[PDB]
């Protein structure tokens, strides 16, 4: 991963205790949950409630 | 000792204190579940999370 969604679906954001960003992706590609805590300073894949594909968004890695 | 369910998947969370900075694995069943704990479990202890990296790698 780099600047991408590990899974295809609707990537959304949630609570951030300080200067973070809750990365909760809603998979459409399959029943494979993928959630992580990417900081807000990080160039994110895209905004919340946005449809993206596995690996394909901004930067693959 | 506080949270940490199981270690079916290894999740990494680097935490930063007033001066110290370290990395500690998160133990939970689900991704989001660990995501909750990484922040929610460490922040009341005075530890501020810096960044995390889940390491699933399908078995």
């Amino acid at each position: 991963p780099a600047i991408l969604a590990e899974i295809s679906g609707i990537v959304s954001f949630g609570k951030e205790t300080k200067g973070k960003r809750r990365l909760v992706i809603t998979p459409v590609d399959g029943s494979d949950p993928y959630e992580e805590m990417i900081p807000k300073w990080r160039q994110l894949n895209v905004f919340e409630g946005e449809r993206v594909e596995r690996g394909d968004v901004i930067s693959d890695g | 000792t506080g949270s940490l369910s199981v270690d079916n998947k290894k999740f990494w969370a680097t935490v930063e204190s007033s001066e110290h900075s370290f990395e500690v694995p998160i133990y939970a069943e689900t991704l989001d579940e660990a995501l909750e704990l990484a922040e929610w479990q460490y922040v009341p202890a005075g530890f501020e999370v810096t960044r995390v990296r889940p390491c699933v790698a399908p078995k």
